């Protein structure tokens, strides 16, 4: 037995020594040592920092670039939106958390910082499955004498924000429920303990199929299609060198996208059903981090593929950030 | 497509 537990956490590490505190009470200082909490700290001012402005200034651009204000952008801004849900939300709390050495704000802030951390990462993970929808849409044409629109593109966004109230919410009422996870610093679903008050199996379950896997098909079939038909297309006209830049580029980003999908979600994936389902076991609170290093960064390399690396939207952020002129 | 690629900002 290498846990200790309470009413509202798990602490990982063994009260055999007596000296486990509640990470609502008491520094954690015996699970890490204080430089670590430093670094933890450390991590989230690197976040915030390039976090907030690229996200920041992806919305200020909008306001200012009239050609930015198009249907098939909503779902970037929604991106945007996410990550400062992601860093406001979680990266401030934690920053300031880990400061303390545990989790200040006791039960009641840990649902706060754990719904709407929760809620950021999910607006942002179905934001990229609607992104791909959309561009499978209108590029590979599927459906007969269809144009989309800006009352299809609101609904991409309200259906971003059903998905994730359909997977923030539960813990709030009883399925599955908000602890302190690894350094007891912030707030997440919980997957390490059974709490079966709670029905904490069948959540993560919902949780790996409707939440991951889905998505992650979507995304597949999605772009699989489009990187088929632009490389159909180009074939059937090969005297066009423009449409051969455009197949290889296109080609191009379709793996990054999918790659880097892949770097933010599949190690929480594996990581968090390994400690799932071989549980109670031994899990290093520094090992708790791995997967969540992975998935935080998103807010920040979500902009710069998504955004910065579109060319619409670099041009108006090379404009507004160079007073207005290039 | 090249005006659709253009649209979604893949090329
Ligand atoms: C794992 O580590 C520790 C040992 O398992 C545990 O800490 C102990 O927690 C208990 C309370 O559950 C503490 O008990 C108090 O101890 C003080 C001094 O020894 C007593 O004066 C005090 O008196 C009590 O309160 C009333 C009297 O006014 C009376 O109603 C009670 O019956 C009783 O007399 C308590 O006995 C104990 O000191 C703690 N020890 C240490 C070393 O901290 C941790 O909580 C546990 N970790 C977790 C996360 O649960
Ligand atoms: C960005 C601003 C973050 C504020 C950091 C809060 C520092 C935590 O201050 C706390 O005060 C306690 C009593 O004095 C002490 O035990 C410790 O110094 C510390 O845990
Ligand atoms: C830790 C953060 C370091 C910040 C370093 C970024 C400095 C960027 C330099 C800005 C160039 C000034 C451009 C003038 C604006 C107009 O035009
Ligand atoms: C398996 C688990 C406890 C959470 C899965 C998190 C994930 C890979 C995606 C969440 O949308």
């Amino acid at each position: 037995m290498n846990g200790t537990e309470g009413p509202n956490f798990y602490v990982p590490f063994s009260n055999k020594t007596g000296v486990v505190r509640s990470p609502f009470e008491a520094p954690q200082y015996y699970l890490a040592e204080p430089w670590q909490f430093s670094m933890l700290a450390a991590y989230m001012f690197l976040l915030i920092m390039l976090g907030f402005p690229i996200n920041f200034l992806t919305l200020y651009v909008t306001v200012q670039h009239k050609k930015l204000r198009t249907p098939l952008n909503y779902i970037l801004l929604n991106l945007a939106v996410a990550d400062l849900f992601m860093v406001f939300g979680g990266f401030t709390t934690t920053l300031y958390t880990s400061l303390h050495g545990y989790f200040v704000f006791g039960p009641t802030g840990c649902n706060l910082e754990g719904f709407f951390a929760t809620l950021g990462g999910e607006i942002a993970l179905w934001s990229l499955v609607v992104l791909a929808i959309e561009r499978y849409v209108v590029v590979c044409k599927p459906m007969s004498n269809f144009r989309f629109g800006e009352n299809h593109a609101i609904m991409g966004v309200a259906f971003t924000w059903v998905m994730a109230l359909a997977c923030a919410a539960p813990p709030l009422v009883g399925w599955s429920r908000y602890i302190p996870e690894g350094m007891q610093c912030s707030c997440g679903i919980d997957y390490y303990t059974p709490h079966e008050e709670t029905n904490n199996e069948s959540f993560v379950i919902y949780m790996f199929v409707v939440h991951f896997i889905i998505p992650l098909i979507v995304i597949f079939f999605c772009y699989g299609q489009l990187v088929f038909t632009v490389k159909e297309a180009a074939a059937q006209q090969q005297e066009s060198a423009t449409t051969q830049k455009a197949e290889k580029e296109v080609t191009r980003m379709v793996i990054i996208m999918v790659i880097a999908f892949l770097i933010c979600w599949l190690p929480y994936a594996g990581v968090a059903f390994y400690i799932f389902t071989h549980q109670g076991s031994d899990f290093g609170p520094i090992f708790m981090t791995i997967p969540a290093f992975f998935a935080k960064t998103s807010a920040v390399y979500n902009p710069v593929i998504y955004i910065m690396m579109n060319k619409q939207f670099r041009n108006c952020m090379v404009t507004t950030l160079c007073c207005g002129k290039n | 497509i090249l005006e659709n690629l253009k649209d979604v900002g893949l090329f």
